[PDB]
């Protein structure tokens, strides 16, 4: 968390700077962490994303419809 | 005529000669944005109003303060064109100067201490496209204009309670715009009640204690402030009108020396006219008379300080005494008497003593914050700052504007801010509509209001923006240094880019457009709602909302609307309509004087509309006349009915202005149905672009300015003579006296290509024009999916024939014949995505190749020498397009695959399979590959290596093969080497003619071109090279991305929805060969044939019409055929067209050939081949008459009705039969698009149950219904089939498929989980729920 | 021409200051009923047996 | 209403005719679309005693 | 449970779970320390709170939602009204083998015929087509079998047409009002993507052919197969128990 702090305040300081976007090599530098710390960060960032949301703009397909579940076995498999 | 009409004419029966041109609709945003980021001087907008309004920024004495100077935009780095591809903002920077002025504050403001003037970048902007479109991260976002807002007061009358009094009894209420509610109410009990918002019960009144008041104004609302004035012993007191309005007068009222009204008499309106024309109110009166009255004000004696009478209190003699000997010879009066005041407030003062405000402020606090203690400042900064203060109103500008508009404020600007009295004003004219005419907003008539309308939100972001900075701008000025703090030190550039990023890229109401039409696309840009923020719900509306209000007329197309649950709540724009500043809609009305219809046009809004009387256009005008006939159609008041000619105030423009544009295009819409023409003017934006363009032969005359307003036009550039020559592209090349020296000056022009839809449909553009012509301005030089000649194109033209046959028309179905589609011209195109996500793997990158063992990796084994790549590198359905391969982790060590891998034994880490190949069946066609950034990898990509270094060194040969014309020629200007130029190799040349001092410098000039050339292929050789040479290691997820369209294009076949103009459906079920079609004695058969079986209960007339005054134009059409394989001499041509061309009865429209040449005349008739079109208007359409004598013309059938013969064996049948051509509409309802059907999917999780959508393999839901319906059948194992097996239980579903392999189709009944899973719910509650286990 | 002498009578009448609108927009209605019932036994039979 | 439909589909409507046909046709559509849930309830109610 | 972009899935009830626990180790925590009781009061009041929201939430007083302001399904909602077990998938489910597409007419079917493009009759009907390519032994496994379906064999459609022979298969259309919206009739293999249906039973289905599709069932079983040809079968319903009236209308 101290090292997400350091990001997300020299981040900014790196837009003002720049002025446009900082893709992580116009991110990583001024950090003073390399690309990769930033971009796993940025994927990491991502909290999970609730189920009972209606993906469906209607109230048709919560999450849980579509999903599918590849674990148990396949008849065909089995024979 | 234009020369895209002279080219080809719509003959048109319009007559109605119109004084208007159809209008346009787009003005408000390019206005809005631009003022914003307009350089004003003077009258500030947005930006520099923003800019001196907070700059510049100091310390109050003085000490150190930044400058304003001035603000430049930047040019925007990429292209929109990037700004959609890359997934990029599409922005421009920002520039302004700033200056740090800073004073001495030893010296009292000496100046000159220090001044640092420079500029600063912060940020870019977003700006508008040519359209409004914003695009933002590779996507063009928009504004709806959203239709909304209501207050008022609604009540029902109860007569005469008080049968004494006889009054009528009402409540009240009041509706801020934005605030708390509040109401009266009245009981049975005739009393006076009230609640704020909901809150406790008291003697409070509505907007009084909302406006802080005691009994007397509750009781002055509605009656007036008589005063009385004792002179010197006697009462005298004045009077207004309009008080003593239906009133007895208990006394005489007399005036000066004359009489008004005697005692017990009534001041009538002769009573109150005379006490007017008479000049007085003014009388001697008793003293008595002040008995029962009420005074109107808390009196005292000064002397005292004691109240003599309290407000609202009985006078009397004692008190009139008093309050005479203490000084008020001025006794106003509240009216408390008895009768129409039944004493309610008396009752309720019995019933509850609180008479103050700071217990109205303490009780204002404790609706608000119940259960919470009032505090003063606390519940007063409550009642204030709550919805009176600017930090709430947050500041919309729009607000600004809106609340002028909802105050009939002549401003439509003003502040930047929306002060209180904007709130208060708001609210009273609200309140006024409701007291008055119960008019309040256009709720559901599209006349719009208040409608929130577009720009002005970038502006709303944008200031947020400069708070987000305005607040650190703060922090930084007063603490960090003055001096040496730049103002770009102090500013950042994320916020103000950051939200207009966000709001253009994040909203509801904005979605991808409907592309498949440029009409649906036109009446999607020409639609309306009464949803979103702020709006209704389908749940909530009702009926009335939905059903059209009589307004409706001028303003709102009842025609244009779905009928799903969007029925009336949806409903599209008209033609001649545009918008008031409120919002509000008005509408074109030709003035009518003395009779005369005057030809100038005035935009009456509606509630101008009912109260003067509008005549209709459909009105015979008597020739700058008048309106011909005494009773003249015109209409008021809601209602139409019979009045003069000289009476008419209003006409109508047009036969149109009512109508859509939607609507505009069926002809012979008169002859036709609501709900048909519904349906017919909702699937014609269904209609879908075909390969061709094949015109409609029956217009209405608005085809042309909706193909042209859907797009644009071109330019040209110096005089030449014409390079290049292309569908899309022109290059020319400037004179040589044009041509400036320096330049070469080949004055180049642009060009276009293919597309895909958002529907998944075809983009394209091509010519309807030659090069070598004139090109008048305004032109269509290029035509569009649905386009020539710059007139619309949605449908083909073709035979019918109106029969039953044999069931395949049975109900609604269409037949027709197989020659169509040999010409497949419905045939037609889909084009389809398809993609590559190439991402990070732990193992390593997703690479792009493609090992394969294990003998043949088989049925490569089979085949012959030529091999699935097989000759000429072909391939087929299922083979590979991108091979990339991922690495792979390793697996069980079972004896035979690791037996496997020790023969084939592929090296290590086994990089897995993943290549991009054609899924099962694929017609299609992979038409491009872009990307977004082993043995046979190595062949693969430096065979790519081939392909793309063959490409390029291709793109150098050309591109520098240019310019070795110019590198030899320089050498030949100063001398010539006229001979010894050239047969010497062509480089050695250098060492011929040369001279002195202007020729060495060319030498070198020539040497640094070559120079810099081959220094620009050793560049891009080294980034090509090493980019082909590289594996996949890319970026963050991004190892790449590959990306894939399609485009399936086969011939028709049954299923496919086809349809015409009036609501016409059809499904096909069978292609009929030519032979087996119904035929003539000219042994020429039909196209199609239809089931004339519902056109009575269908009633659209309006095809039939259609049908014929398409029979007629084919009649024409043949004629100039005969005349091309002819080829007529220029005289008949000549003599046949003109004589085409005035035809018609009285045609509005004419035009002459004499004026052209011959050869145009050639191109006018080689152009018009495929067929010259017709306008039917809509209302103005044509007469069984002019068809008549139309087709007659055509030397075919007055009906059009013609014997057929069938083939199947040749005879006639019994009757003749309509004949003729409609014009029909394809559409994306195909059964292409409708046909799946599939088997077990997916399953849920919380309650772990099978799939329903056929797409991903569904299953289909029923309701109680349909189970009960096998209950009263008695399938008692089906039924617990439908129980157990195949959604909830398990054993069942198992052991009968174990079963039925086995044979035996046997049943086992267990138990659905679901029925356990209800008993340890219930059981959570700790209740005792248990299985009656087996 | 029939509806419309019948029309112009009705509008002299509204110009009088009596019929004034419902005895007069009632008559309005019956009177094209019955003349396009008249237009409609023409049509029918014009057809069935011509 | 007192001044009806006077022509029809051969002859030529008038647009407001048509209009005042809209309404007729809406309000009986928004009568079917909207009485499946009736027959719904009164239907599953009913079985559900059986 | 996972997803495949890592986001996580879940039930609403495991949110009520932690909350009563936690406040219960709480109470545990407060009751070892003697504290001040004004915090067991309010800790009580806290624990009785989530147990009655694990019991029923939204009836008390403002419901509790997330970060979305939506309020969370509780156990109830999972036995009650729609989405319950009852109504929504235990009397009413989602069907194994079975197809629904766009319908046209059968101007010369005899009675107990229906059309059948091939294409959904095989995929219907693999396992037969699978069990009889094994009995005849082509096919000697089902990796053969299935690589020869997919390759589409001559025999397949013979043995399609040799399965489907004397094979009753359901027919049934939105909405089910009676019992006759549903029946069942004899196969007619065919290559018309078009279903075709014996125009006089249009009236029993209400259905008239302006863009309608029909929707298809399959009797596996024997007594399901039997029930389809003596009772659902279009032979064995010819008057409407309503009223003793004829079905076969001319159309
Ligand atoms: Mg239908």
């Amino acid at each position: 968390i101290e090292t997400i702090n350091k990001l997300n305040r020299i981040s900014r300081q790196m837009l003002q700077e720049m002025g446009r976007e900082p893709t992580p090599e116009e991110l990583a530098e001024r950090m003073l962490m390399p690309e990769d710390k930033i971009r796993k960060v940025l994927k990491i960032a991502k909290e999970p994303i609730s189920m009972e949301t209606p993906i469906g703009d209607d109230e048709d397909s919560h999450l849980g419809d579509f999903i599918e579940d590849t674990t148990l076995e396949l008849p065909l498999d089995s024979a | 005529y234009s020369y895209t009409e002279k080219k080809r004419i719509r003959k048109d029966f319009g007559k109605r000669p119109q004084v208007l041109d159809v209008p346009y609709l787009l003005s408000i945003q390019l206005d809005s944005f631009q003022k914003f980021i307009e350089q004003d001087p003077e009258g500030q907008y947005g930006l520099e109003a923003a800019f001196r309004s907070v700059f510049p920024i100091q310390s109050y004495s003085g000490n150190s303060e930044l400058q304003y100077v001035s603000y430049r935009l930047g040019e925007p780095v990429f292209d929109v064109q990037e700004c959609q591809i890359r997934g990029v903002t599409y922005s421009a920077p920002l520039r302004v100067k700033l200056r740090l002025v800073i004073y001495e504050r030893e010296a009292p403001e000496g100046t000159v201490k220090d001044i640092k003037e420079q500029e600063v970048y912060m940020g870019e902007i977003p700006l508008m496209t040519d359209n409004g479109t914003f695009v933002i991260n590779g996507t063009e976002r928009v504004i709806v204009s959203q239709l909304h807002r209501s207050p008022g007061v609604f009540f029902d009358s109860d007569k005469g309670k008080t049968h004494s009094s006889g009054k009528v009894l009402y409540n009240a209420r009041i509706i801020p715009y934005r605030g708390s509610w509040l109401d009266f109410e009245f009981d049975p009990k005739d009393n006076l009640f009230v609640r704020i918002d909901r809150r406790r019960k008291l003697p409070a009144t509505i907007i009084l204690r909302a406006l802080n008041y005691t009994t007397e104004q509750i009781l002055d609302l509605f009656f007036e402030k008589v005063i009385f004035e004792i002179r010197d012993n006697k009462l005298q007191m004045e009077l207004v009108p309009e008080r003593l309005r239906g009133e007895t007068a208990s006394f005489d009222i007399e005036a000066n020396g004359k009489v008004y009204v005697e005692k017990g008499r009534r001041i009538t309106a002769r009573h109150i006219r005379q006490l007017e024309k008479d000049d007085v109110k003014l009388i001697e009166v008793p003293v008595e008379y002040i008995a029962g009255k009420v005074v109107a004000k808390d009196y005292i004696d000064e002397s005292t300080g004691e109240l003599i009478c309290a407000a609202n209190m009985e006078l009397s003699l004692d008190l009139l005494a008093k309050l005479s000997q203490s000084g008020h010879k001025r006794i106003e009066t509240l009216f408390t008497n008895d009768l129409d005041h039944g004493p309610y407030i008396s009752e309720t003062l019995r019933v509850d003593p609180t008479n103050d405000r700071l217990s109205a402020l303490v009780e204002i606090y404790r609706m608000m914050r119940p259960g919470e203690p009032p505090t003063r400042e606390a519940a007063e900064s409550l009642f204030e700052n709550l919805f009176f203060s600017e930090d709430r109103y947050d500041l919309s500008a729009v607000g600004r504007m809106k609340f002028n508009r909802s105050l009939l404020r002549e401003e439509i600007e003003g502040s930047g801010i929306l002060s209180k009295d904007d709130i208060i004003d708001v609210m009273k004219k609200l309140i006024d509509i409701r007291n008055g005419k119960g008019e309040v907003d256009d709720i559901d008539h599209l006349g719009n209001r208040r409608i929130r309308s577009v720009g002005e939100m970038a502006e709303n972001q944008f200031r947020v923006g400069l708070v987000r900075v305005e607040r650190a701008v703060k922090e930084r000025l007063s603490l960090g240094d003055l001096d040496t703090l730049m103002p770009q030190d102090m500013i950042n550039a994320k916020p103000i880019s950051a939200a207009v990023k966000e709001f253009f890229g994040s909203s509801q109401l904005s979605q991808f457009m409907d592309q498949n039409n440029p009409l649906s696309e036109i009446t999607h840009k020409r639609r309306i709602s009464a949803l979103g923020p702020g709006g209704l719900t389908r749940e909530r509306a009702g009926f009335e909302v939905r059903d059209v209000h009589p307004t409706h007329y001028g303003r709102v197309c009842p025609i244009e609307t779905p009928e799903g649950p969007n029925i009336g709540l949806i409903n599209s724009l008209s033609v001649y309509a545009q918008t008031n500043e409120y919002g509000f809609l008005e509408t074109p009305y030709r003035k009518v004087t003395d009779g005369v219809v005057t030809d100038e046009i005035h935009y009456l809004s509606a509630i101008e509309e009912g109260n003067y009387v509008i005549a209709q256009a459909n009105s015979n005008l008597d020739e700058e006349g008048h309106f011909v006939e005494d009773l003249v159609t015109c209409r008021s008041k809601g209602e139409s009915s019979l009045f003069s000619r000289d009476q008419v105030d209003y006409m109508d423009v047009s036969t149109q202005q009512v109508v859509s544009v939607g609507a505009s295009l069926i002809p012979f819409l008169e002859h036709d149905d609501a709900n048909r023409a519904l349906m017919g003017a909702n699937m014609q934006r269904q209609a879908v672009p075909t390969l061709r363009a094949d015109k409609p032969l029956v217009g209405t005359g608005m085809e042309r300015a909706v193909a042209v307003d859907s797009g644009v036009t071109a330019v040209a550039k110096r005089g030449g003579v014409v390079q290049y020559v292309d569908a899309s592209r022109i290059v020319i090349k400037v004179n040589e006296d044009e041509m400036y020296p320096g330049e070469a000056g080949i004055d180049i022009y642009n060009l276009t290509k293919y597309t895909r839809s958002n529907q998944n449909t075809c983009i394209n553009q091509m010519p309807c024009v030659s090069l070598g012509e004139p090109v008048e301005r305004g032109d269509v030089l290029a035509d569009g999916p649905s386009t020539d000649l710059g007139e619309l194109a949605l449908g083909q033209n073709m035979r019918v024939a109106f029969m039953p046959w044999n069931g395949y028309n049975f109900e609604d179905s269409i037949l027709v014949s197989e020659r169509v589609v040999q010409e497949d011209r419905f045939t037609t195109i889909h084009i389809q995505e398809l993609a590559c996500v190439s991402r990070d793997t732990k193992l390593g990158p997703e690479e792009i190749t493609a090992d394969i063992p294990n003998v043949g990796e088989a049925a490569l084994s089979k085949l012959d020498e030529s091999g699935i790549v097989y000759i000429g590198a072909e391939v087929t359905g299922g083979d590979i397009l991108v091979g990339k391969v991922t690495p792979k982790g390793e697996t069980q060590l079972t004896p035979e695959e690791k037996l496997l891998r020790a023969i084939f034994g592929e090296k290590a880490s086994d990089v897995k399979d993943s290549s991009l190949r054609v899924p099962n069946g694929v017609s299609g066609t992979v038409i491009d590959v872009q990307v977004f950034t082993d043995k046979r990898a190595l062949e693969i990509e430096e065979m790519q290596l081939k392909q793309a270094k063959k490409d390029l060194s291709e793109e150098l040969q050309i591109l520098e093969a240019g310019l070795f014309s110019r590198i030899r020629a320089v050498l030949v200007a100063g001398g010539v080497e006229a001979e010894k130029l050239d047969k010497l190799p062509r480089d050695r040349w250098l060492e011929l003619g040369l001279t002195d001092e202007e020729k060495q410098n060319q030498l070198e000039q020539l040497a640094e071109q070559y120079d810099e050339l081959k220094h620009e292929f050793e560049k891009k050789l080294e980034a090509k090279r090493r980019k082909i040479t590289q594996g996949d290691d890319l970026a963050p997820g991004v190892l790449k991305i590959v990306k894939v369209y399609l485009a399936v294009k086969r011939r028709i076949q049954p299923g496919d929805k086809m349809a015409g103009r009036h609501g016409n459906k059809g499904v096909i079920s069978k292609i009929n060969p030519i032979e087996d079609m119904p035929y003539d004695e000219n042994g020429t058969p039909v196209d199609i044939v239809l089931n004339p079986l519902g056109v009575p209960s269908r009633m659209n007339i309006g095809q039939i019409l259609e049908t014929h005054l398409g029979m007629a134009a084919k009649g024409i059409g043949d004629k100039i055929n005969a005349m091309l394989k002819q080829q007529q001499e220029v005289a008949k041509l000549r003599e046949f067209i003109q004589r085409a061309y005035d035809l018609g009865a009285d045609v509005r429209q004419k035009v002459d050939l004499s004026t052209f040449s011959d050869e145009e005349v050639m191109r006018l008739a080689e152009n018009l081949r495929k067929g010259m079109p017709i306008a039917t208007p809509v209302f103005d359409g044509a007469k069984e008459a002019e068809i008549k004598e139309l087709l007659k013309l055509g030397d075919l059938p007055t009906s059009g009705q013609i014997r057929l013969y069938d083939g199947r064996t040749g005879e006639q049948f019994e009757r003749p039969v309509t004949v003729g051509y409609m014009y029909m509409l394809k559409l994306n309802h195909l059964v292409d698009d409708k046909m799946h059907a599939r088997s077990t999917g997916s399953y849920s999780l919380v309650t772990q149950q099978p799939l329903g959508g056929k797409a991903q393999f569904g299953g289909q839901r029923f309701g109680e219904m349909e189970v009960w319906a096998l209950e009263a059948y008695g399938a008692a194992y089906t039924l617990q089939e439908m129980l157990t097996v195949k959604s909830d239980d398990v054993n069942g579903r198992t052991k009968m498929y174990k079963n039925i392999v086995d044979g035996n189709h046997q049943m086992e009944p267990g138990m659905p989980e679901s029925f356990n899973v209800l008993l340890k719910e219930i059981r959570s509650l700790g209740i005792n729920i248990e299985l009656e286990d087996e | 021409s029939e509806a419309e002498a019948e029309v112009a009578e009705i509008q002299e009448q509204f110009q009088s200051g009596l019929v004034t609108a419902g005895e007069r927009y009632n008559k309005v209605i019956d009177i094209w009923a019955a003349a396009n019932d008249r237009v409609s036994k023409a049509m029918m039979d014009n057809l069935q047996t011509e | 209403i007192e001044t009806p439909i006077t022509a029809n589909f051969r002859e030529g409507l008038n647009v407001l005719q048509y209009f005042i046909s809209t309404h007729g046709a809406r309000k009986g559509l928004a009568d079917t679309a909207l009485k499946t849930a009736n027959s719904g309830y009164l239907t599953r109610r009913l079985v559900d005693v059986a | 449970v996972p997803l495949d972009g890592g986001r996580f899935a879940t039930s609403d009830l495991n949110d009520l779970y932690r909350r009563v626990i936690n406040r219960n180790n709480r109470l545990k925590r407060l009751l070892d320390l003697a504290a001040p009781d004004i915090i067991v009061r309010n800790e009580k009041r806290m624990l009785q709170e989530a147990v009655d929201a694990l019991l029923d939430n939204g009836r008390r007083g403002r419901a509790i939602t997330g970060s979305n302001k939506r309020p969370l399904k509780s156990l109830a909602d999972m036995i009650k009204g729609k989405q319950g077990r009852f109504r929504q998938n235990l009397l009413g489910k989602r069907v194994d083998y079975s197809g629904r597409s766009v319908i046209t007419v059968g101007p010369y079917l005899r009675l107990h015929q229906c059309g059948l493009p091939k294409k959904m009759a095989l995929e219907l009907f693999k396992p037969f087509i699978y069990g009889k390519l094994e009995l005849r032994g082509l096919a000697t496994t089902i990796k053969a079998a299935k690589k020869m379906v997919e390759r589409e064999e001559a025999v397949v459609w013979d043995i399609l047409d040799e399965v489907i022979r004397e094979h009753p298969v359901l027919l049934n259309r939105a909405p089910t009002l009676h019992r006759l919206g549903i029946q069942a009739f004899e196969p007619v293999l065919i290559e018309g993507k078009a279903i075709q249906l014996h125009p006089l039973v249009c009236a029993a289905y209400n259905a008239d052919f302006d863009g309608d599709q029909m929707a298809v069932h399959v009797p596996l079983t024997l007594e399901a197969q039997l029930e389809a040809r003596a009772l659902m079968m279009s032979t064995n319903n010819i008057l409407s128990p309503a009223n003793g009236e004829p079905i076969i209308v001319p159309s």
